[PDB]
């Protein structure tokens, strides 16, 4: 399971600015914090994890101070870099920690400037990853001067993140291990080339994310199956469709087999 | 600036007369400012529910727009998206098959 | 880390152009301009993150900043107003939070310079009664008939400025209190040992530095221009 | 408005300790600085407090910081005459150059010097050239003696000024009086002020 706090900050000009954050634990949303809201909102009942009411307020207040502090720090940094860098500016942040068995963790804090990954917090300081421009050496020098924030970020990544996620995984064990049965349906679309036809196998409403969808001639599996990308549903379930370019006549005597954890042993087979 | 990819699909298997949910998954767009509209035969649907905007590992943004709809053999459904990367708003219709 | 400010005192007229300069040889990227007023703390006017850069502070209105180089940062008052009568402070710093402050600049904006006068300095020799009674000798300096109260009094013994046994009035008294905006008078005392004053080779001198008009300032009045000058009086020791 | 100091001003005697307060509403609070500013002079840094619960010391100066209470105190143990200055409290909202400095109005401290051996007297001092012009100097009076301004407009009297002869550890209060009028004399100069009965008046 990978826990991540995704922040998206937009600075249109010297005055206008907004920062919105979304927090995830695997493929499930746990928190949301829009620029309009003065407090971090829970999207799951177990979003507070194993933290006490007093422990959460202390944590939320740190973020509340950070959000205001961050907005000004970027505004001043743009002043410090002018005319080299100017608005519109879009700064993204991806901070969290991936959990491993046997009390093992690996924490990250990645910063992206205008869609490109440029800065990261590593060890005891801010650092520019390879590929990043050299002008960022001055903002990093200034950001590394502030020892107070460095000690806070160090504590947050090394201790606060793994301890919170451990409890979060304990509290949300039921929702993460939840099983949803997939409903499959067949359809056909005539392809661009004269002769062949694309046969689609629409699979929807399955959870967890790993699934097996393939086109079968009966018992022999077809190598020409093209499984698409995972598309999300509103009710936190998944959608996936697998295509197969079959010639007009090969359509009959073909089925779609779907194997998922929720189904158990009996796989969903739909004959054309 | 990257061109957004729009994917329109039904939550439940489509059946004429039965109420379903139409999902519009807009991906691979930067900057994150966009205007999503789910239309029924041309006119914009009033109660379109939006999901919080997020981004993948490749830092490209994503958002899911969904609304309740009753499919018919005559009624057409589409997703019109206006982004800075495109001179004209991209309108992709819903193909049942 | 030292920061210098020029001038240390300035007497300007309403509508005139005033430029307060600040030099720093510490190779600091950032420089800040503040003003100190009674009943208030130091308020930020303008600041610069480097050469070419000029950023508005909390109270910028009426002031224009200029950063021609890393070393210099100037505060320009295009059209001086009497509300700009304040003590202006400069500061510089690197990536750290520490701001190294300058010695300050006193600025006075008058409605007119028609009643500006330099002081008349007179040194009064210690009394023989004091020398016999206390075995100490107090010298008294007296600067008179000067406008405005922008003066720096100093005591100099044999070409070297002294501070021990020196005491100057905190505020100069008005020569004509009844008269609106009248001339000032300021006195200072230097106390030495009887045996030191009795030495005829010791040269005592009271120096008053007056801050008034500059070469660029026009003078239409018939009397001598009341320019920024040093007025001093001397006294030699005797047994 | 964000940084406030108490008391506004205070008067202490030499050797007595003085405690100065600072309360601030500044968010965030990275560091706190205590500045000493002499009348006319610049800003001299006394101490910097950075921890959540900090306690610093520099000679006679000692300060404490409580970031949770957003309060700071400055103790000046055994105050001396040279401690007479304005003390300014400063709060920085960042640990880097990105920070803004939030200054307090200041606390004005006045230290009354300790006069060990008083000997009040009014001496006549004459000008180097020409000697016809002269001044009346009232010196070596105790801290309790107050010099009142002249009722006569043509007569000029200065307020008490204390000099320190550092080499001999000697301190003396002095006030000067002068007038161009012929009626003016040192015996009648400081008549408007309450002067001690043992004040020496030479011929
Ligand atoms: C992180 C996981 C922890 C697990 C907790 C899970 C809870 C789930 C809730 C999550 C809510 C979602 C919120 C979005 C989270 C985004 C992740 C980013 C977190 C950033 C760490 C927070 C830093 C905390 C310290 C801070 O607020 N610093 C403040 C205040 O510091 C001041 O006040 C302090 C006391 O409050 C001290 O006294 C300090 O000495 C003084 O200077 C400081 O201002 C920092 O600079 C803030 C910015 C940091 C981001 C820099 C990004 C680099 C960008 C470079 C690009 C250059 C562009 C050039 C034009
Ligand atoms: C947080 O963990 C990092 C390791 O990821 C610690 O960083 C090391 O700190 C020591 C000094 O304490 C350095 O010698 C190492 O070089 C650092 N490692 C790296 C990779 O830079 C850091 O000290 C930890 N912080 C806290 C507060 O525990
Ligand atoms: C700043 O950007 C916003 C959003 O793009 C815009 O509405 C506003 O007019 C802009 N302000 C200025 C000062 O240009
Ligand atoms: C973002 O939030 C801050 C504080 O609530 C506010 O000052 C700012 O104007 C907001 N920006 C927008 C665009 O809503």
């Amino acid at each position: 399971y990978t826990f991540r706090c995704l922040q998206m900050s937009s600075f249109a000009n010297r005055s206008w600015s907004r920062t919105d954050s979304v927090v995830w634990l695997g493929d499930l949303q746990t928190h949301r914090w829009s620029n309009d809201s003065a407090t971090i909102s829970f999207t799951k009942p177990w979003s507070q994890g194993k933290l006490s009411n007093q422990q959460w307020e202390k944590l939320q207040h740190m973020f509340q101070v950070y959000r205001v502090s961050f907005t000004r720090d970027i505004q001043e940094l743009v002043k410090m870099m002018s005319p080299k860098e100017d608005y519109p500016i879009e700064i993204q942040l991806s901070a969290g920690c991936e959990m491993y068995p046997g009390n093992a963790s690996e924490s990250f804090l990645h910063v992206a400037f205008q869609g490109k990954y440029v800065v990261r917090f590593w060890g005891t300081s801010w650092q520019t990853v390879p590929g990043a421009p050299s002008w960022l050496d001055l903002p990093i020098k200034v950001l590394n001067a502030d020892q107070g924030t460095s000690a806070t970020v160090q504590m947050l990544l090394n201790d606060t993140c793994p301890l919170f996620v451990r409890g979060l995984l304990e509290a949300g064990k039921s929702d993460l291990e939840k099983q949803e049965k997939p409903v499959a349906w067949l359809s056909s679309v005539p392809s661009s080339a004269h002769g062949h036809r694309q046969l689609v196998c629409h699979v929807s409403g399955f959870y967890p994310k790993p699934v097996w969808v393939m086109w079968m001639r009966g018992d022999q599996e077809q190598q020409g199956t093209h499984r698409g990308d995972f598309l999300p549903n509103a009710d936190e379930t998944w959608y996936l469709q697998a295509t197969l370019d079959v010639e007009a006549g090969e359509e009959a005597g073909l089925a779609c087999r779907v194997k998922h954890s929720s189904l158990g042993g009996q796989d969903i087979i739909l004959y054309w | 600036q990257k061109t957004p990819q729009i994917q329109v699909y039904s939550r439940h298997p489509p059946e004429n007369g039965k109420p379903n949910i139409l999902n519009c998954y807009v991906t691979q767009f930067h900057p994150p400012h966009i205007e999503i509209q789910m239309l029924k035969n041309g006119k914009k649907i009033p109660k379109v529910e939006m999901s919080d905007m997020s981004f993948s590992k490749d830092w490209s943004f994503y958002i899911l727009a969904h609304t309740e709809f009753t499919p018919t053999e005559t009624d057409t459904y589409a997703c019109r998206v206006k982004h800075a990367s495109m001179a004209e708003p991209k309108t992709v219709y819903w193909d049942r098959d | 880390a030292a920061v210098t400010q020029s001038p240390r005192n300035k007497v300007a007229v309403t509508g005139g152009k005033v430029t307060l300069s600040c030099n720093q040889t510490n190779n600091h990227n950032n420089m800040y301009w503040y003003r100190q007023d009674t009943g208030h703390g130091l308020r930020l006017i303008h600041y610069s993150y480097g050469a070419g850069s000029t950023e508005k502070g909390d109270i910028p209105d009426g002031y224009k900043a200029s950063r021609p180089s890393q070393e210099n940062f100037s505060l320009i008052l295009e059209l001086a107003t009497p509300s700009q009568t304040s003590v202006y402070f400069c500061a510089s710093g690197d990536e750290g939070y520490t701001q190294y402050f300058g010695p300050g600049t006193r600025l006075l904006v008058l409605e007119d310079l028609k009643n500006v006068f330099p002081p008349e300095v007179a040194v009064f020799e210690p009394s023989e009664a004091e020398i016999s009674h206390t075995q100490k000798a107090t010298l008294v300096c007296l600067a008179t008939g000067f406008y405005p109260d922008h003066v720096e009094l100093s005591w100099w013994v044999n070409g070297k400025e002294v501070h021990s046994g020196v005491c100057t009035d905190p505020q100069p008294l008005k020569e004509q209190p009844a008269l609106n905006d009248s001339r000032y008078a300021l006195s200072s005392r230097l106390r030495v040992s009887a045996t030191f004053w009795q030495n005829p080779r010791n040269h005592f001198r009271c120096q008053v530095q007056f801050y008034g008009l500059s070469e660029n300032d026009e003078w239409t009045q018939d009397r001598a221009k009341p320019v920024t000058q040093i007025v001093s009086a001397e006294a030699w020791g005797r047994a | 408005t964000q940084v406030e100091q108490s008391p506004q001003s205070l008067v202490v005697r030499q050797g007595e300790n003085s405690v100065l307060q600072c309360n601030y509403s500044v968010t965030p609070d990275n560091h706190l600085r205590w500045f000493k500013q002499d009348t006319g002079k610049g800003l001299v840094s006394l101490t910097v407090l950075v921890d959540q619960k900090d306690k610093t010391s520099n000679g006679r100066y000692s300060a404490t910081l409580d970031k949770d209470a957003k309060h700071s105190t400055l103790h000046i143990t055994a105050t001396l005459l040279d401690d007479t200055a304005t003390y300014i409290c400063v709060v920085g909202d960042r640990g880097s150059a990105l920070g803004r400095l939030h200054f307090g109005a200041g606390t004005q401290l006045i230290v009354i010097p300790d006069i060990q051996n008083p000997d009040p007297a009014v001496y006549q001092l004459r000008d180097s050239k020409s000697s016809d012009k002269s001044v009346c100097l009232f010196t070596d009076f105790d801290s309790q003696t107050n010099v009142s301004q002249s009722k006569d407009s043509d007569v000029y009297i200065t307020d008490k000024c204390v000099l320190d002869m550092r080499s001999m550890d000697f301190k003396s209060n002095s006030a000067v009086a002068w007038s161009n009028k012929s009626d003016f004399a040192c015996a009648n100069a400081f008549n408007n002020s309450i002067i001690p009965e043992d004040t020496f008046f030479p011929s």
